């Protein structure tokens, strides 16, 4: 594609929403994350919603 | 007038009305009128 | 059109960024009972006329009134809701999934009115007047 | 519903019965977006070449510009047929 | 009677509802001032 | 252009059901407020 670009685009996009997400998220401890996470579950993204489902899980938890 | 849409539309080619009638006109393109109905209106009197 | 099923089929109001046509306010307490004046349509639930699309706009006053017959009676004591639920998605040159709305509608419409007319029932508590 | 300050106000403001079923005949639907222009009205401002070029430009900007009533403008566009019966009462209403 | 008396009293009604709209149209910006 | 001489029926009870209502209430918007 250019070189190596296919398989690092893919893990682009498992990063690139942390690198936003949790750069809000910095210093929320108890339910303030979870406020948070609820700002960040009424995302317009709909596909970010489900790739970081496993990170905003283990907030919940 | 006073917008950006009712004042710089109203004289673009020949331009020329009453400038209340023109911004009425301008506020009946938002109240979902049907185009020929107000102008007919205005031209079975005027 | 996610946000629209929940609204649709539920007395839920998800509000994706206040982007979707229907979003509710806590006008409740200016009228709160009665509709002393309008409150469910432009003003405690309010409709940006123009968040909506073409296809849906024919119709978006029934939508709008939809969901409120889910969310009223919630309130007041029976579990008005749509076991119906037609999931909502594009299609080419289609739109019967904005067909499904009419069925949703009166449906909720049913229900509602099948606890008013006869519970707490109108047909017979009117008569008092 | 609100016909007071758009249908009442804009029927008595004008400067000549049909006094009050004007607003029956422009007895516009709240409900309704059905604009009655083609892509065939884009031509009303080719006969108005006075300075074409800022006559045909500004029709983009408009549409560039983040409000839907740019459409319904088709008819108005062409306006009146007759000479000035508009235009011309602004010149003796600005003395 | 002439079958316009009638209609003439008919359009004298419709005049009667501009008049009540143009008594709307006072209430609703003498809304704004005191309340 | 021709008149079916039935239509003034709905016409009479239409401008009295508008009418006769708004004429009423509009003005007790004001007993509304004023009382």
């Amino acid at each position: 594609l250019r070189r190596l670009l296919v398989w690092t685009y893919d893990p682009k996009i498992r990063l690139k929403t942390l690198a936003a997400l949790v750069d809000h998220c910095q210093g929320r401890k108890g339910g303030e994350l979870a406020s948070a996470v609820h700002a960040y579950t009424k995302t317009g993204d709909p596909y970010m919603r489900s790739l970081v489902q496993h990170i905003l899980s283990l907030v919940s938890h | 007038t006073e917008e950006m849409e009712l004042y710089e539309l109203a004289q673009a080619a020949g331009g020329g009305i009453d400038p209340d009638v023109f911004k009425i006109l301008v506020d009946l393109l938002k109240l979902n009128v049907a185009p020929l109905a107000v102008f007919q209106m205005l031209k079975s009197m005027c | 059109f996610e946000v629209l099923e929940k609204w649709i089929y539920r007395g839920i109001i998800h509000d994706p960024y206040s982007e979707f046509m229907v979003e509710e306010h806590e006008l409740r307490k200016e009228r709160i009972q009665e509709d002393y004046n309008d409150k469910y349509w432009d003003q405690r639930y309010t409709i940006v006329q123009q968040q909506i699309p073409s296809f849906l706009q024919k119709m978006a006053d029934k939508i709008l009134s939809t969901g409120k017959y889910l969310n009223v009676v919630r309130e007041c004591g029976h579990d008005v809701t749509c076991p119906v639920a037609k999931e909502i998605i594009y299609t080419l040159k289609e739109r019967a999934y904005v067909e499904q709305i009419e069925k949703a509608f009166n449906y909720a419409s049913k229900v509602l009115l099948d606890f008013l007319m006869e519970e707490k029932e109108l047909v017979a508590h009117l008569r008092s007047i | 519903r609100i016909h007071h300050d758009v249908n009442e106000l804009l029927s008595l403001l004008r400067v000549h019965a049909e006094v009050y079923i004007d607003l029956l005949q422009k007895n516009r639907t709240p409900y309704v977006t059905t604009t009655v222009s083609a892509h065939s009205a884009k031509v009303k401002i080719a006969e108005f070449s006075r300075t074409p070029e800022d006559f045909l430009k500004k029709y983009d900007e408009l549409k560039s510009k983040n409000t839907r009533n740019l459409d319904p403008l088709v008819y108005l566009l062409s306006k009146l047929t007759e000479d000035k019966e508009t235009l011309q009462y602004l010149q003796q209403n600005a003395k | 009677r002439n079958m316009k008396d009638f209609e003439n009293q008919i359009t004298e009604l419709k005049k009667e509802n501009f008049n009540l709209k143009l008594r709307i149209y006072f209430l609703e910006e003498r809304m704004q001032q005191e309340f």
